[PDB]
């Protein structure tokens, strides 16, 4: 058995575990013999290129040119590698790469260059054909004029496809490299970093390749476009892209969904689903699709998979499968990447404001959204009337196909091609309309939509300052439609404008503090104002840093004093340390004067601090820099300045007010610290509204079934449940979110309250 | 080993000093380069001695059949030559960078001239230049020939000799083979000279009996892919391990049963 049982172990590189494991184990490493695979230099690279260029040299004919065409495919390949790295390194956001990518990069080159090809070069037939009528009437011999234009398309589009068609299959390279590897990536490096970087890698390898992306463009009809925009997709760039993307569909795909568009894309696209944690799921589900194709949607991906999941993914011929994550910043190992294409669906605050806006012209005046929708309307019919222009200039070419010249109808059909253009000026006389009068009633509001989505990516990022500072954008959503509702319409609607941005600010801000603990109060405020100000203000990050970051000439002052003397001298702070700032006549007792910043104000910049559009700002960097021990009160100080005195002031939660909240279909949780409880005044209230003690239930072990129960017998009913220790024992917390649905019916008055740590 | 031919007039005296030369290669290597934490496997015992001299010890008359292919070649050269490919698969593989490799090919290079100090400008004309030499193979020197069977006869086994091209078309007649056995195969792989040469260290450690070998590399490196094909060239029955709704540890212990079963009462030839 020794002699014929031999074991070959392959193992990872890379992670935490390998190393330990080998040395715990010494015969392990020790009797096996032991072979590294580097990765594949560009000799490799070249040569898989022309193993499958060889194969697929059809119609890409030039001699000279194809060695640097696969010369720079595997510079492509290398530097995808060095771009991952740098992703990395910054973001902290894990991205991994296969050469089973690069094959199948091939592959889309191949079959869409041959499809583009075919079709652009019927197209360029067409140029042809229009070369043909150009001959034909010109042997023959009004309408040669005419056709100024009309020949002049003819010619010049062909010429410069052609002349450019090797320039033109670079743009087909370029559009295929973005295509297959730039899936998840972030909007600083999708475009901008990787463009600039194939466009280098082509001026250094001399080939030619045509200037502008226009990616979009030549890529998908815009017709298909609008009928997504129905379909719910998002009316911005960066979904245009994400939407090609999935339409290639190289692999299945999985996306990145820290709000939820793609989920309900798909459910909206062509769709009008199961979930994967459900006993039917993994042996019912499955052999439904798998055999009669009910594409079967999956929406709880959290880097956990069933490994019958992987070897179903790689016989029904009509089935398909897309499946999503949740929660962002995966962690998918290497081979999750190596077989399905990644697509992050992280929203842009860019998009963000357009989608606010959207939703605040339909709450403030429905007759706002009635023009809007309306014209709107009007002016897609009339894109569309353009292209029915087109549709009719094609039939006036190439329908008859001869004996164009003999129908004198011919005449007839160019004053319609006229009168066609007319509508189009109307259109066109309406893009002003729209352009103005929509405009102006969108400027209204999207100053609002900009404070909106501000306030927005504000509240994301406490999410990591500590989890469970955690919400969607829906509740967020719930709260800006509210806000209008609540307070907005009285009338003069620019004064109403203003009141928006005094009423939404404080109604989000205290529903945020509601969770927030007390020395994360003062901070929330604070990412607020910054967050504010880095867009109108434009606050340089860089002084940000100053203000959070940071002796030869003064003698009377302290070591303790002097490293902040070197603080803060490394605009002008780099120009008033000098005799103005030791003058050393007066400012001594201001140093010593409690409460610095108020009564015994600098006199250094005396304009500067009057001025106070960043006046605050400046005396804040020099407060910090010069006493740290008053920091806090100052903070307080400029908060009440920038965003008004009425947020730092107290709060204090009534329970009989919080219970208004309580819907029966949402439960109240408690992030609570030691030493303090509201369990007796939760108890007193239930004694005081409803007239029954609630029913509890501890976490613990052995508790599942109890809990059920009773919350079984509170649904018939509508008593009141209180489930306690929910820190220990979490398997029965992803049950609750599922009993708590529209699905199975709870009888009115029945509330639940959660209490962990 | 010696006491069979008896035709080494020479060779014997330059058999002794191979037996001392892989000692003082030794020394050298195991005393130059050493582990650190990102290259602590580094580690060296006599262990690799035995191992390169098993793999010398083969063909015991098969390295004399020169003359089919005489190829500027005298008996002693073969031997030299099989010394140094010997040595580099045991010694020149565990290595990160390659330039690691090109220290040891130079050491290997100078020890080569300092045992081979009667012939030296041969083996600086022939094998010591940096150009391919001697890739040693089972499958590929002997071809089937499909006479009336398609398996017609076993291979000659013991050796073979450098060439590129052979290696790649019999290559491609084997993934076709491996096409029409595995239904599903679905394999598209691309063959290039280090993708070549891996398959062939797979095949070396595979073979051998009472042998088996650590493979390291990122995902995507194709090693699964590879030993598949290593393994049926091999006649080797090949099993994984399923992690079940519930993981535990039966499976093993049955699978293992199996795999011992067919190496054992059976006697098959297997792989893990
Ligand atoms: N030489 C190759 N050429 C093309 N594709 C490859 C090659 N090697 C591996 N792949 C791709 O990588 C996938 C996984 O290969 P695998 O053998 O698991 O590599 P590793 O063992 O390094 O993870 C395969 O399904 C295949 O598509």
């Amino acid at each position: 058995v020794r002699d014929n049982f031999h074991i070959m172990l392959c193992f990872s590189p890379v992670g935490q575990k390998f190393r330990e494991r080998a040395r715990k184990f010494p015969a392990l490493f020790n009797e096996c013999t032991i072979d590294w695979f580097l990765p594949w230099p560009e000799e490799a690279l070249v040569s898989v290129a022309e193993t499958f260029i060889k194969n697929f040299d059809k119609l890409d004919t030039k001699e000279e040119t194809k060695q640097e065409l696969m010369k720079h495919m595997g510079n492509v390949h290398l530097m995808v590698n060095e771009i991952c790295d740098e992703y990395y390194q910054k973001m902290r956001r894990q991205v991994y790469v296969t050469p089973k990518s690069f094959l199948s990069y091939l592959n889309s080159y191949k079959t869409l260059y041959i499809e583009k090809y075919d079709e652009l070069d019927q197209q360029e037939e067409s140029f042809k054909i229009g070369l043909n009528k150009i001959q034909e009437a010109t042997i023959t011999i009004t309408l040669i004029t005419s056709l100024s234009g009309e020949k002049d398309r003819w010619g010049k589009g062909a010429q410069d496809i052609s002349d450019q068609k090797r320039k033109l299959v670079g743009n087909v390279s370029l559009s295929t490299a973005f295509i297959s590897y730039c899936g998840p990536f972030n909007a600083e490096y999708r475009n901008k970093l990787a463009q600039q970087r194939f466009v280098v890698d082509m001026k250094k390898r001399g080939v030619p390749v045509t200037p502008g992306l226009e990616l979009t463009s030549f890529l998908i009809d815009d017709a298909t476009i609008g009928e997504w925009n129905l379909q719910g997709l998002p009316k911005d760039d960066l979904s245009i892209q994400n939407g090609i993307m999935v339409t290639n569909s190289a692999r299945y795909p999985l996306f990145i969904d820290p709000q939820g568009q793609g989920q309900n894309w798909i459910r909206n696209k062509l769709s009008a689903i199961t979930t994967l944690s459900h006993p039917k799921f993994k042996d019912m589900f499955l052999k439904y699709c798998m055999e009669s194709g009910l594409t079967l949607i999956v929406e709880n991906i959290e880097n956990e998979v069933d490994p019958m999941m992987d070897p179903v993914l790689e016989l029904s011929k009509e089935f398909k499968l897309f499946m999503t994550c949740r929660l962002a910043n995966p962690s998918f190992s290497p081979e999750l990447s190596a077989k399905t294409t990644i697509i992050d669906f992280t929203v842009t605050q860019s998009g963000l404001e357009q989608q606010l806006l959207g939703k605040v012209i339909s709450k403030e005046q429905k007759a706002l959204e009635d023009s809007l929708n309306q014209l709107l309307a009007d002016v897609n019919q009339n894109q569309k009337d353009l292209q029915r222009l087109d549709k009719n200039l094609l039939e006036r070419l190439i329908n008859s196909q001869g004996n164009l010249l003999d129908d004198t109808e011919l005449m007839d059909v160019l004053n319609n091609t006229k009168t066609q253009a007319k509508e189009v000026a109307a259109k066109l006389i309406d893009a002003e309309i729209k352009t103005k009068e929509i405009n102006e009633k969108r400027e209204q509001y999207r100053p609002v939509a900009i404070r909106g989505s501000a306030i927005y990516f504000t509240m994301i990022e406490v999410s990591l300052v500590n989890w469970m500072y955690n919400s969607s954008l829906e509740q967020f959503l719930k709260l800006f439609i509210e806000s209008i509702d609540l307070s907005e319409k009285a009338q003069l609607p620019s004064n109403r404008v203003k009141n928006i941005i005094s009423f939404l600010t404080f109604h989000v801000y205290r529903y945020v503090n509601r969770g927030l603990f007390e020395k994360d109060k003062i901070t929330f405020i604070l990412m607020m104002a910054f967050k504010i100000l880095t867009t109108a203000g434009t606050i340089s990050s860089g002084d940000v840093s100053l203000f959070l970051k940071s002796q030869k000439q003064i003698s009377y002052l302290e070591d303790n004093q002097w490293l902040n003397i070197l603080a803060l001298s490394k605009p002008f702070f780099k120009e008033l340390p000098d005799l103005i700032s030791r003058s050393e006549n007066q400012w001594r007792n201001w140093i010593d004067k409690n409460d610095p910043e108020n009564f015994p104000i600098p006199d250094f910049a005396e304009s500067i601090n009057q001025e106070k559009e960043i006046g605050s700002f400046i005396s804040l960097c020099l407060v910090r820099s010069l006493r740290n021990d008053r920091t806090l009160i100052a903070t307080q100080n400029f908060i009440s300045n920038v965003l008004g005195k009425e947020f730092t002031d107290p709060i204090s939660y009534p329970i009989e007010g919080i219970w208004q909240e309580s819907s029966n279909m949402d439960p109240v949780l408690f992030l609570l610290s030691a030493g303090a409880d509201p369990t007796s005044s939760i108890d007193e209230l239930a004694k005081k509204k409803k007239k029954f003690p609630c029913e509890k239930v501890s976490m613990g072990e052995g508790q599942e079934r109890v809990a059920r129960q009773v919350i079984m017998k509170g649904f018939v009913e509508g008593g009141w449940v209180i489930l306690q220790n929910c820190h220990l024992g979490l398997k029965f917390m992803e049950e609750i979110e599922t009993l708590v649905s529209p699905i199975n019916q709870i009888h009115e008055d029945f509330r639940l309250w959660i209490t962990c740590e | 080993m010696f006491k069979q031919k008896y035709f080494s007039d020479s060779t014997y005296k330059v058999i002794e000093s191979l037996t001392s030369a892989t000692i003082a290669l030794w020394n050298k290597v195991k005393s130059t380069m050493l582990p650190t934490p990102a290259k602590f496997h580094y580690v060296f015992n006599m262990r690799e001695l035995s191992r390169i001299f098993k793999g010398i010890l083969t063909c015991k008359k098969d390295t004399i059949n020169d003359a089919p292919k005489s190829m500027k070649i005298k008996p002693e050269l073969f031997l030299v030559g099989l010394w140094r490919h010997e040595a580099e698969r045991v010694l020149a593989d565990k290595l990160v960078n390659n330039k690691d490799k090109d220290t040891v090919m130079g050491y290997i290079q100078e020890v080569s001239l300092e045992s081979f100090s009667q012939i030296e400008n041969e083996i600086l004309e022939k094998y010591s230049s940096e150009k391919t030499f001697l890739f040693c193979d089972f499958l590929r020197p002997d071809v089937i020939n499909e006479d009336g069977i398609i398996e017609e006869e076993a291979p000659k086994i013991y050796e073979a000799i450098d060439s590129l091209t052979e290696l790649r078309k019999r290559c491609n007649f084997l993934l076709s083979f491996y096409n029409d056995r595995n239904p599903s195969k679905k394999m598209p792989l691309v063959l290039f000279d280090d993708a070549l040469k891996h398959l062939l260290r797979i095949s070396r450690i595979i073979r051998q009996p009472r042998s088996s070998g650590l493979l390291v590399g990122v995902g995507g490196s194709g090693k699964q892919s590879l030993t598949r094909l290593a393994g049926f060239i091999g006649k080797n029955l090949i099993q994984q391990i399923i992690v079940t709704k519930t993981y535990s540890d039966k499976d093993l212990k049955e699978d293992i049963k199996k795999g011992f079963d067919d190496a054992g009462h059976l006697g098959k030839q297997v792989t893990f």
